[PDB]
């Protein structure tokens, strides 16, 4: 019968690996690079596009960086159209929380649940893992500042700096070097750019084949502003960081 | 045993120049006992209002309901809804529970951010929109409501004419009524600018 | 190699189950042939009985789908008849639910659709059948519409479908190239047939007899099919000029 | 009383309270009908069409519930058509049994009393009756709807066996209009519907010209 | 439904997908329990490769499942997250229906219970 | 019963998707199309290959209306393209118009249409669809705008693109035509320009399929009577339209 | 290759190797005839006896459907069972509709559908019988041959199983001597006689004769099984010929 | 009926639930507390249809305290109050509905706040200052329009809620059995042993 | 080699050698007789032990009052089967009040045996049946095969070295048919036709089985001392 088209994507090798979920990890590495940084006063998510095109529009389009609700964001490093169907769970997910508690979803409950529908593409149902990284960054009245990670096998961890996709090798070094506690969002914003431009596979950083974004209590008083960068305002940033 | 009179309430909204009112009162009680006194039927989700009759619970449940729709909305839209797409998601989802409905009269009022366009809208429980210039109203003082409105409007009224107009026309409506009053909210929506005033009234 | 075995792709891009569908086709060795009138569709078709045994009257390639709709298959006849149940149970459901007459485009379209699914789902496997739709459609006059095993489907001129296709195609298309015009300049039905026949025999080089031969007509508000003896009589008319 | 087949009826569902009968002859057999329709003492259609074609040559008489009858004839007509495609002209005992089993199955939820008739060329004119329960019944001729009651004892006395066609239309002609003259529920025109080997012929009757018999 | 036998037995009597999977364990952190008089420590190895950590909100190896019992765990992190939830779960609906908190025998015997029922079971590993 | 409940799609040691990659090696042998946007409308446009000419090209439409407002273009199979079209004229009334009343932005359809083939690249016993389609649409709000849908289920807006058999010139010819400030009339002509150099054999409007997302049309809409209905700004231009165009070229 | 592993894989050529592969265990089978004949159809059937210890008569293989319409066949004899029972729902459920017993040609296409559904997923395996079978209906009389493709037409004459050849030569002979027609206590002689010529391809073990028919005259239009003194008859006339 | 009632203070929330269960003529108990703990400051009270109340109260109370073993975190009283009236707005829709209705009496830790909520068996919320089930709102209710006080201690409040049950002692039909009172607080909950 | 992975798949000479493998559990089982006459059927099966310390493995089954059988093979497939054959035997009636066929009894084990030789996923059964009654139209004897086929017989026997009792029968055909009115004659000629399948091993008191069914005798099973009459 079918038995004999059958890969048996959930199961595990001699040495007690996931098979799938090794080699959907060998597929992200190949994605451009995602940077997220925690500051005392803010978060933020830096990403690399995919060799742009010239005639690509940049200004109305959504590759890398998506937001879940008011307070929760993600860098996306993979299948992007396997991301797109999680994120749309997540958003969801957040959304039936605030119905049932009338409260903002706490980042770890939504970082958690969504690890999870991960896992079970791992452990049944015979179908191939989604071949995704997350870099969560949000805000929640417990924990403040966050920033988590989530991948094909469905386990997370919490960071105060982390980068996914390419180079995420040397990226970790570089963060692992100038990084610092008591650091502050504009410090953050610079480390970011730095980074990326240290270990990108392009000849030049520019602004058409970056994305942006922060999170920061930069609004009135006592409330969380989230910050997707215009085209124009990553050409400013970057020069006002001295990368051209 | 008739859940669209058990906890009580009214809801008005009225047109003007290039503005738009809507007014509601305050009480909340289980038949004769009044229980609340600060229970709000009016909501809003960005720049489009709704106000909320009937059974209490399906308020309650429908404003959370209309919250999630209109999150997920803004978020895959990249854009705040407007009035007259509100009014049809309203519709729709009061007439998904068409044998089994929700004991509402809700009432649509804003302004749309393109057209500038004064607009609001009525419905009954099942999801027939009403669609009017002038007035909406609902609410167990509903035909004093439409009694008041129809005699005291007029249409380009200034906001803060307006304001006494749809304010006169909900407390003289809800002193007719037993299971209405207790206090009231008057909402005036200008282009970029809202205002919401509290009314005194007799608490009887 | 399991990428020959089911409808996935292989690594240049092919689906070689469905190409192999295809070779399916002529499996039969039967040549077949639609062309326009002005009034009507003729579609005619090779009958070959070779065993002495069989009962000639129910070897048949060709099937009335509706009053209004007939088919004509290439292929196996268990794949054919498959095929054929499908469409007459499409056609009536599609007049009992939208209140009118399948047309002949919409539901070789539908049935397109249908072979497309074959050839995206695994567990089904695609017929070896190549299905031509004929009628007069009260809206778009005379049509001939053609379905494979690919999910492909278009309207035609005229066309045929065999072994010996590309020769009967080259013949039709040399005759409206000298015609100038889209369809058989042709008052009756009847000397449409002896059109078919008469361009087929020259295609193929070979004569026909009255029961070397299967003819199915398609006019307003009914399709029908000929007997032995409605040929014979086409046939004779053939000779006398 | 005629009372217990309206008063299957759901409320305020359009009625086809009638005057239908199909009557076998020499030649075939000659479906009859009015043409009223009411939704209680208002006639909500004066013209209406009750004689309705489920194939080429067998035809039905509708009376009961307007929808019900109408929902049946278009399933029924749906399974001829399916039946013709694979097995050829169907008969008309085979389309009184296509109605049978719709009527028969769902006999709680239905209000729906019809005649089915039907012309063959071995076995001729043919007409079957299925009353309210879903049972069916073979004969010469058959009468249904609620003016029926009132041509029972008309009926009887002037139905023969092998008429001609100008006499079995006078038979019918006759008895429905004796049927509108006592039922309410029953008016207007008189269709008629001539099923032979010649082919399928309309014929219609005016008030003017039947009242006066 | 998926619903291959992925656990199976060899030739040689093993099911080479268990034991696989014990070997997943033998790749995961170290995990200690020790027991004394009149207590019991649960000590847990955290790998040093990764700096720049938020160890406020990255999750913690031992986990409570009721106020009275703990679970700790090696092998793959994602998997022992499924099996505290369960674990979670069954000692509120234990209090529910018993009115008395589960003891540590009972919680481990429907840990143990749900990780062989997913031995031979269809569809899964 | 359907016993492939399992992914026909899996990732292979290196990390490649066979499956997707195969889709787009199909889609590469397709026949060219391209699309182009200008500052007050969109044009999308590919040649009609004829299969036979007894064959009656008009009746295989390559261009088809989504949405009164959308258009969509392909390169690849013509069947996987044809069923696309169905489900996505369906979904955009079941999970938009019969809730909100009006019809989906370009972008929002497009995202229905890419979950569509995402789901085909993961779920049980079938494979991705072999197609790479181009989604022209306006809508009040974004205004106009040009997509492009890949079997993965990958979708990015473009300024200018083509997809199959001749895609990487002419992307290169695009790059040097394309400006912010052209008009519809301009992207009408230097899309037929683009499309000369992939096409060989005849070059006229029986040859030729093309639609622009433009301005209203009253004339189109069927009735009057309602102020706000203005009409379809998807209109198919003519094979008489075409060939006026063929002359001052 | 590994293109005949799995039913319903196209090779190559356009084949599908496992529905072959059935027919090779149709070909294996005992002998099967079907004649028709002026006002009805007449069935045949080599019965091997493997020993002194099976019960002459009773182990009847040709079967009923309905009760107009008879059925015999060659290869697996448990598939050929299921694939009357199937038949037997399919003739009640459409006396069940529409009244009328179900026409031979509808029937045939009932089967046909069934048998061709077997080859179009690899979960199934094709039938592994040759079916002959027919009756009379209000259009005359029919017979048909069904194989494990799904492929079924109408027949003069029919045969099939490991004497195959030598019953379809001896079949095409009465049709070329009898062009006007053959009788049906005749065609019951000739089913013998032809069984009997079929044996020589099977004759290591001695065998059992087993004859029905469905004729408009001598049944009444019903299936029938040939017993007793009119079996006896055939057998009589089958031995003085082959000697 | 049942009596349940709830006084929000100036620092805590204090609930009165009568201790009587009658089924006939006859008083089964006069000692049944008819309250749950569901998070140690978070306490609710319910009254309605035999068996529905515990069977619902303890469901609400397990579903609880599975979130906190969960998130090791205590849920805000407005977050529990949210929590269980969608399940009893779920609930009014069902086959067999939950007749209950409850008072959530709770102290936010993060505002250091009291907070009383009433909610009903159709799945009716309300914030109050002061609240009541049942026949007992009837008396109650315009007894502590009167004498209440926002700023009012604990002590203040025990007092005015003496005067509620001896006004219902007097007008009541049914003999209740007096009540059991539980004050909510910053500390937790306790349990005021003679009242 | 390559088409006996599962039952779903034909061999090129158009063989299925899952059920073949079936056919061969059977041969690897102990031997059963089973003959008859015309008043009375029996059934006689020589049981399988593990070892001295262990009981010997019961062959024979129960149907109904009036049917019985004897298995060879996978013992639980013919508790399944014996199972179906004792709910068919009571569906008959309790709805019909009407004694099972026997000739029906093998057609509906036939039918049951072939469904699982069609599809994918399932298996053969690996169990062969003699099925022995006594109904309307007198004593019948079947042999079931898992492969689907039932024969009707007079005698016959299966298991392993079958063929020496069955070519036993085959000689005594004439005698032992004739047998009527007489159980212990015919218990003993089937006695005497398992004795042709016995190798260095004799019939013992605890390691032979007897059944008995017939026209005023209900189907009965001897064990036991109560054999001890036949050796
Ligand atoms: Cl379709
Ligand atoms: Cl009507
Ligand atoms: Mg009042
Ligand atoms: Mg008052
Ligand atoms: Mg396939
Ligand atoms: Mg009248």
């Amino acid at each position: 019968g079918s038995r004999r088209y059958d890969s048996r994507t959930t199961i595990f090798s001699p040495e007690g690996r996931l098979y799938q979920v090794e080699y959907a990890l060998e597929s992200i590495s190949h994605a451009g690079t995602a940077i997220g940084i925690m500051a005392s006063d803010g978060i933020v998510l830096a990403a690399e596009r995919k060799v742009t095109s010239t005639l690509l529009e940049q200004d109305t389009s959504t590759e890398k960086l998506y937001k879940l609700n008011d307070k929760i964001a993600v860098a996306v490093a993979g299948l992007t159209a396997d991301a797109e169907i999680l994120i749309n769970t997540a958003r969801i997910h957040a959304q039936n929380y605030l119905k049932t508690y009338n409260e903002d979803i706490p980042v770890e409950i939504l970082v958690r649940r969504l690890s999870d529908i991960k896992q079970g593409y791992t452990q049944h149902g015979g179908l191939r893992p989604f071949g995704v990284s997350f870099i969560y960054a949000g805000y929640d009245d417990r924990y403040g500042y966050q920033l988590y990670t989530s991948n094909p096998s469905g386990n997370y961890t919490g960071w105060k700096a982390i980068s996914v996709g390419a180079n995420t090798s040397a990226a970790q070094t570089l963060l692992q070097m100038d990084y610092k506690d008591d650091m502050k969002v504009d410090d953050a914003i610079e480390l970011a750019l730095k980074t990326l431009s240290k270990t990108t596979d392009s000849s030049a950083l520019t602004y058409d084949r970056l994305e942006f974004a922060t999170i920061r209590k930069g609004a009135n008083d006592g409330e969380v502003y989230q910050k997707i960068f215009k085209p124009q305002e990553i050409k400013d940033i970057l020069v006002k960081t001295g990368i051209t | 045993s008739d859940p669209s009179s058990i906890n009580g309430g009214i809801v008005v909204a009225m047109t003007g120049k290039d503005c738009v009112a809507i007014a509601c009162d305050l009480r909340l009680g289980s038949q004769s006992l009044g229980v609340s006194n600060k229970f709000e039927k009016i909501f809003h989700y960005g720049h489009v209002f709704l106000g909320i009759t009937g059974l209490a619970t399906d308020v309650t449940t429908l404003n959370e309901m209309f919250r999630y729709k209109t999150n997920l909305y803004k978020l895959k839209e990249e854009r705040a809804i407007e009035p007259e797409t509100f009014t049809q998601l309203v519709s729709s989802s009061l007439y998904e529970r068409r044998f089994g409905p929700y004991f509402v009269g809700p009432v649509v009022a804003g302004i749309n951010s393109k057209s500038g366009k004064p607009f609001i809208a009525g419905f009954d429980l099942i999801g027939c929109i009403d669609e009017a210039k002038d007035f909406i109203v609902s609410g167990t003082a509903s035909d004093q409501l439409f009694g008041m409105c129809e005699s005291l409007y007029e249409p380009n009224l200034e906001p803060e004419d307006l304001f006494e107009t749809i304010s006169q026309a909900l407390l003289n409506a809800a002193d007719r009524d037993a299971l209405s009053g207790w206090g009231a909210v008057v909402y005036i929506i200008k282009k970029d600018e809202v205002v919401k005033r509290y009314l005194k009234m007799r608490q009887d | 190699g399991y990428d020959r075995h089911i409808t996935i792709f292989s690594p240049e891009g092919r689906l070689y189950q469905v190409e192999y569908a295809f070779k399916a086709t002529n499996q039969t060795n039967i040549n077949s042939l639609a062309v326009r009138g002005k009034d009507c569709t003729v579609v005619i078709s090779q009958k070959k009985v070779p065993d002495k045994l069989l009962d000639p009257t129910t070897v048949s390639y060709i099937f009335c789908i509706s009053r209004t709709i007939g088919m004509v298959v290439n292929g196996p006849i268990p794949d054919a008849r498959n095929a054929a149940l499908r469409a007459k149970a499409e056609a009536a459901e599609f007049r009992y639910k939208y209140g009118y007459d399948m047309p002949c485009d919409v539901l070789a379209k539908r049935m397109a659709n249908l072979s497309q699914i074959y050839t995206q789902r695994a567990y089904m496997r695609p017929l070896g059948v190549i299905l031509t739709f004929v009628s007069v459609d009260e809206e778009l006059g005379p049509s001939i519409y053609k379905t494979d095993p690919a999910g492909y489907y278009v309207g035609y001129k005229a066309t045929a479908t065999g072994p010996k296709q590309q020769e009967i195609t080259t013949n039709l298309e040399n005759h409206f190239k000298k015609s100038k015009i889209d369809h058989i300049n042709e008052e009756s039905w009847e000397k449409v047939v002896e059109f078919a026949i008469t361009h087929m025999i020259d295609a193929l080089g070979t004569e026909f007899s009255k029961n070397d031969l299967e003819v199915g007509v398609a006019t307003k508000d009914k399709f029908f099919t000929l007997s032995a003896e409605n040929i014979e009589e086409r046939l004779v008319a053939i000779a006398e000029q | 009383g005629i009372q217990v087949d309206i008063n299957r009826l759901k409320k305020g569902e359009v009625s086809l309270g009638a005057s239908i009968m199909a009557v076998t002859f020499k030649d075939g057999v000659i479906l009859g009908a009015d043409s009223r329709t009411t939704t209680g003492a208002y006639i909500a259609n004066r013209v209406t069409d009750k004689l309705t074609r489920v194939h080429d040559k067998i035809w039905c008489c509708r009376s009961g519930s307007a929808a019900d009858t109408q929902a049946i004839a278009d399933i029924v007509q749906y399974h001829l058509e399916l039946y013709t495609s694979q097995y050829g002209t169907p008969s008309t005992e085979t389309a009184a049994s296509v109605f049978k089993e719709l009527c028969y199955e769902n006999k709680d939820n239905l209000t729906a009393g019809i005649i089915v008739a039907g012309y063959d060329d071995k076995n001729k004119g043919e007409v079957y009756t299925i009353p309210l329960g879903g049972s069916v019944h073979k004969l010469p001729y058959a009468i249904a709807g609620s003016g029926s009651t009132f041509i029972y004892g008309y009926c009887d006395k002037n139905f023969r066996e092998n008429m001609s066609k100008e006499e079995t239309v006078d038979f019918i002609k006759h008895s429905l209009s004796q049927a509108i003259k006592w039922d309410g529920s029953s008016g207007g025109v008189i269709r008629m519907v001539v099923l032979t080997a010649a082919g399928v012929e309309r014929l219609i009757f005016y008030p003017d010209e039947y009242e006066q018999l | 439904g998926y619903d291959r036998a992925l656990s199976i037995f060899s030739p040689d009597g093993h099911i080479f997908q268990v034991e696989y999977a014990l070997e997943a364990v033998k790749r995961g952190t170290c995990a200690v329990g020790v027991k004394g008089k009149n207590c019991v420590v649960l000590g847990c190895e955290r790998r040093s490769t990764l700096k720049l950590q938020d160890t406020r909100i990255t999750p913690s190896k031992v986990s409570k499942i009721d106020s009275h019992v703990v679970l700790s765990f090696s092998g793959l992190n994602a998997d022992s997250r499924i099996l505290i939830e369960k674990a979670r779960v069954e000692a509120q609906s234990h209090r529910l229906t018993l009115e008395d908190p589960v003891t540590v025998e009972y919680l481990t015997r429907y840990v143990a219970g749900v990780q062989q029922r997913y031995t031979q079971s269809g569809g899964v590993r | 019963t359907d016993r492939y409940s399992f992914s026909l799609t899996t990732f292979s040691p290196s990390g490649k998707l066979g499956q997707i990659d195969y889709a787009l090696t199909a889609v590469k042998q397709g026949v060219t199309s391209l699309g182009i946007k200008a500052t007050n409308g969109v044009v999308i446009a590919t040649e009609k290959k004829s299969s036979s000419p007894l064959a009656m090209s008009e009746t295989l439409s390559k261009v088809s209306l989504l949405t009164p407002d959308i258009g969509a273009v392909y390169s690849g199979m013509g069947p996987d393209y044809r069923v696309l079209v169905d489900k996505s004229r369906k979904v955009a009334h079941t999970s938009y118009k019969r809730i909100y009343g009006e019809y989906p932005p370009t972008k929002l359809l497009v995202s229905e249409v890419a979950k569509i083939m995402q789901e085909a690249t993961q779920s049980g016993g079938v494979r991705p669809f072999g197609v790479s389609l181009l989604i022209a649409g306006h809508d009040e709000f974004n205004g106009f705008s040009l997509y492009q849908v890949d079997p993965s289920g990958s979708y990015f807006p473009w300024k200018a693109t083509a997809i199959g058999k001749g895609s990487v010139a002419a992307k290169t010819f695009l790059e040097k035509r394309w400006n912010d400030e052209l008009e519809l009339e301009d992207a009408i002509h230097i899309a037929l320009l683009t499309l000369k150099e992939s096409v060989e054999g005849e070059f006229n409007g029986d040859t030729i399929e093309l639609a622009i997302i433009g301005d209203e049309n009253p004339d189109l809409l069927g009735y009057t009577g309602i102020p706000t209905d203005k009409g379809p700004r998807f209109r198919k231009l003519t094979s008489q339209e075409i060939n006026d165009r063929l002359e001052a070229l | 290759t590994g293109y005949d592993l799995s039913n319903s894989v196209f090779s190559p050529d356009g084949r599908n190797f496992q529905v072959e592969y059935a027919v090779k265990a149709v070909e294996n089978g005992t002998t099967s005839i079907g004649i028709k004949c002026n006002d009805g159809v007449v069935f045949a059937v080599e019965k091997l006896i493997t020993s002194k210890l099976l019960v002459p008569q009773k182990n009847v293989k040709i079967q009923v459907v309905d009760r107009h319409i008879g059925c015999v066949y060659s290869g697996l004899i448990p598939d050929g069972r299921h694939l009357v029972n199937r038949g037997r729902e399919e003739a009640a459920s459409f006396k069940k509709l529409y009244k009328t017993p179900i026409p031979i040609p509808a029937f045939a296409d009932r089967l046909g559908q069934y048998v061709q559904a077997h080859t179009l997923y690899n979960s199934v395996r094709p039938f592994g019988v040759s079916t002959i079978f027919g009756g009379v209906d209000k259009n005359g009389a029919h017979l048909y041959m069904l194989e494990p493709s799904g492929s079924y037409w109408g027949y003069k004459g029919a045969a099939t199983g490991k004497g195959r050849q030598s019953a379809k030569a001896e079949l095409e002979k009465l049709v070329d001597h009898h062009p006007e027609g053959l009788s049906a206590r005749e065609a019951v002689k000739q089913a013998a006689k032809i069984i009997y010529l079929a044996h020589e391809d099977n004759k290591e073990k001695d065998f059992e004769l087993e004859i029905s028919w469905c004729s408009l005259s001598e049944t009444n239009g019903l299936h029938k099984f040939v017993k007793g003194d009119l079996l006896q008859e055939a057998i009589d006339f089958a031995q003085k010929e082959i000697n | 009926m049942d009596i349940i009632l709830g006084i929000r203070v100036q620092d805590s929330v204090i609930l009165a639930s009568s201790k009587a269960v009658t089924r006939g003529i006859s008083v089964l108990k006069d000692s049944d507390d008819k309250t749950r703990q569901l998070s140690p400051h978070t306490l609710m009270s319910f009254a309605g249809e035999a068996g529905d109340t515990v069977q619902f109260a303890e469901y609400i109370q397990a579903n609880i305290q599975l979130y906190s073993i969960r998130e090791d975190y205590e849920l805000s009283p407005q977050a529990v109050s949210s929590f269980v009236r969608q399940e009893l707005a779920k609930s009014i829709r069902s086959r067999r509905p939950y007749q209950v209705n409850v008072l959530i009496g709770g102290y936010d830790k993060k505002k250091n706040k009291p907070e009383l909520y009433q909610i009903d068996y159709l799945g009716t919320k309300v914030e109050l200052p002061y609240g009541a089930h049942g026949y007992s709102g009837f008396y109650t209710f315009s007894l502590l329009d009167h004498h209440y006080r926002p700023d009012m201690t604990t002590e203040e409040g025990l007092d005015l809620l003496k005067l509620c049950v001896q006004e219902l002692e007097k007008r009541m039909p049914m003999d209740f059995k007096g009540v059991i009172v539980k004050i909510v607080d910053k500390d937790g909950i306790r349990q005021v042993d003679d009242f | 080699n390559n088409y006996d992975g599962d039952t779903v798949t034909f061999s090129p000479t158009g063989r299925l050698f899952q059920v073949e493998y079936a056919l061969e559990a059977i041969k690897q089982g102990s031997v059963t007789v089973g003959l008859r006459s015309n008043t009375h059927a029996v059934l006689v099966a020589l049981k399988r032990n593990a070892d001295e310390l262990s009981s010997y493995q019961k062959k024979i089954i129960k149907c109904d009052e009036h049917m019985g059988l004897s298995l060879a093979g996978l013992a639980p497939d013919a508790r399944v089967l014996s199972n179906y054959l004792r709910q068919q035997c009571n569906y008959s009636s309790l709805v019909f009040n009407r004694k099972l066929a026997v000739e029906r009894a093998g057609h509906l084990l036939c039918d049951k045996a072939q469904k699982n030789t069609q599809s994918y996923g399932g298996r053969p059964y690996g169990v062969g049946l003699l099925i022995i009654g006594y109904d309307k139209s007198g004593a019948h004897l079947l042999e079931f095969q898992p492969s689907g086929n039932v024969t009707e017989l007079y005698g016959t026997a299966i298991g392993a070295r079958s063929q020496g009792a069955k070519t036993y029968l085959e000689r005594t055909l004439d005698t032992f048919i004739k047998i009527d009115g007489n159980p212990d004659e015919l218990i003993k000629a089937g006695v005497e036709a398992i004795s042709q399948s016995l190798r260095d091993e004799s019939l013992t008191v605890d390691n032979l089985s007897i059944a008995i069914v017939g026209k005023d005798t209900p189907f009965t099973i001897y064990d036991g001392e109560a054999v001890a009459k036949y050796i």
